């Protein structure tokens, strides 16, 4: 649903942020 | 450090959205 | 240069969540 | 409620990210 899709998008943003934070 | 803490927050938030939706 | 574009995307999401909560 | 609290969490993360990127 809309909440699960927003959730998936925030996870993807958190994985971007993880790649920037480490290497 | 701060971007990693943010990504962890974002992942907790995405779990919370997925749970509102589920249960 | 990703962080500002991420912050804007997060603002748009948060506004949509607020609309849903209404 | 909970969705609005989460939206505020996201806004606050966005603002910290703007602060980060701005130096």
């Amino acid at each position: 649903g809309q909440l699960e899709e927003i959730a998936k998008q925030l996870e993807e943003i958190a994985w971007q942020l993880e790649e920037i934070a480490q290497g | 450090g701060q971007l990693k803490k943010i990504a962890k927050q974002l992942k907790k938030i995405a779990y919370q959205l997925k749970k509102i939706a589920q249960g």
